[PDB]
């Protein structure tokens, strides 16, 4: 089973750097050249460069030269990337990614890290239940959820029960308040019947805060 | 570098219907090996870009037969047969034929399916929020379609405005529905002042507007 985990989101000011991790698994990590792929607003998704995990070796975009510097761990089985001297246009997901063929056709992929670069101040969010009750029934169903209230910068991940439910969860794209601190609701619609059995728990993680919050929404 | 340009941005195709993507690359993407390397990816919202097609026409372990690629020196095409709910999201070309390798800007796919009423839901605040000092109440209207849906936050039937924000999901890729979040923010002092909070939907699957209300304090 080959799997790329990713570290957590950050925020850095302008100006600083950030190394971001690619811990690979589930197969040999001196097989495949691992690459780095950015996806960027407006600039859409662009190839970076690729590390030659037994010696080293890079190749890189001409674009990214100077500003983005790829190396490799071969006793964790982990891939970097670090990023100089940032500047807001910097703003991006940075996934690694590998073509298991042995060709640079990439069929697996890391779940992507959020670095935001900007001069604001982190904020942590406040995790506040949305509860069931007669007002949130519909056809024998309940919707129940979490609101993640005043965070800085993206993103806020929401799971349910630690993943075992995924059925009938929407978890909204964020909201920028005018604070400047973003906002999001996650919800999910279960049944009514068994409130009084079953528990639902939203495991909230907002990586760039440390923030780490699984919330317990009680019927009311 | 090799531009790749996809046509069209976006499309809207109701189940069953065949559907056609095309990208174009500003020069010739054949590998010093003589074949070129053309792929398709599907990206949904939150998600990493899934393969579907890697050397202009092969399919990637588990992509369906409806997928299919084609296409010569500068123009590519992605062919879906038939398309299902779960095709939604942004599809990608991608040539890993010349160094550096380079994407197009991508095509929305959007899938069209019957009116669906939404199921409209309102959350009065938590009292550990309203401990911190403000109170924010959430409208929810899950699986509707179309898209346009309309929430008005009333407060002793009075029109509130400035003090909401809304969100839409993506296109669902198991009901092609979409859901909307709304959330109206006061202060715990405002709150208090006020019995009746209610949120007013409109939708086209709705012949009136339907409302969802609590009074403050039961």
């Amino acid at each position: 089973q080959v799997q790329l985990v990713q570290s957590g989101a950050e925020v850095k000011k302008p100006g600083a750097s950030v190394k971001v991790s690619c811990k690979a698994s589930g197969y040999t990590f001196t097989d495949y050249y691992m690459h780095w792929v950015r996806q960027a607003p407006g600039q859409g998704l662009e190839w970076m460069g690729e590390t030659n995990p037994r010696n080293g070796g890079t190749t890189y975009n001409e674009k990214f030269k100077g500003k983005a510097t790829m190396t490799r761990d071969t006793s964790t089985s982990t891939a970097y990337m670090e990023l100089s001297s940032l500047r807001s246009e910097d703003t991006a997901v940075y996934y690694c990614t590998i073509g298991t063929s042995g060709w640079d056709y990439f069929d697996y992929w890391g779940q992507g890290t959020l670095v935001t670069v900007s001069s604001a101040s982190t904020k942590g969010p406040s995790v506040f239940p949305l509860a069931p009750s007669s007002k949130s029934t519909s056809g024998g169903t309940a919707a129940l959820g979490c609101l993640v209230k005043d965070y800085f910068p993206e993103p806020v991940t929401v799971s349910w029960n630690s993943g075992a439910l995924t059925s009938g969860v929407h978890t909204f794209p964020a909201v920028l308040q005018s604070s400047g601190l973003y906002s999001l609701s996650s919800v999910v619609t279960v049944p009514s019947s068994s409130l009084g059995t079953q528990t639902y728990i939203c495991n909230v993680n907002h990586k760039p805060s440390n923030t780490k919050v699984d919330k317990k929404v009680e019927p009311k | 570098d090799i531009v790749m340009t996809q046509t069209p941005l976006s499309l809207s195709v109701t189940p069953g219907q065949p559907a056609s993507i095309s990208c174009r690359s500003s020069q010739s993407i054949v590998h010093s090996d003589g074949n070129i390397y053309l792929e398709w990816y599907l990206q949904k919202p939150g998600q990493s870009p899934k393969l579907l097609i890697y050397k202009v026409s092969y399919r990637f372990s588990g992509v369906p037969d409806r997928f299919s690629g084609s296409g010569s020196g500068t123009d590519f095409t992605l062919k879906i047969s038939r398309v299902e709910a779960e095709d939604v999201g942004v599809y990608y070309c991608f040539q890993a034929s010349h160094v550096p390798y380079t994407f197009g800007q991508g095509t929305k796919l959007e899938i069209k399916r019957t009116v669906a009423a939404p199921s409209v839901f309102i959350f009065p605040p938590s009292d550990e929020q309203l401990k911190s000092g403000t109170a924010s109440v959430v409208c929810l209207l899950n699986n509707f379609y179309p898209r346009e849906a309309k929430v008005q936050w009333k407060v002793d039937n009075a029109l509130q405005s400035g003090n909401s924000q809304e969100s839409v999901t993506e296109q669902d890729s198991k009901d092609s529905t979409y859901s909307l979040s709304s959330t109206l923010t006061l202060s715990k002092a405002d709150y208090e002042k006020h019995k009746v909070y209610a949120c007013e939907v409109t939708h086209q699957g709705l012949s009136s507007p339907v409302t969802k209300s609590f009074n403050r304090g039961e």
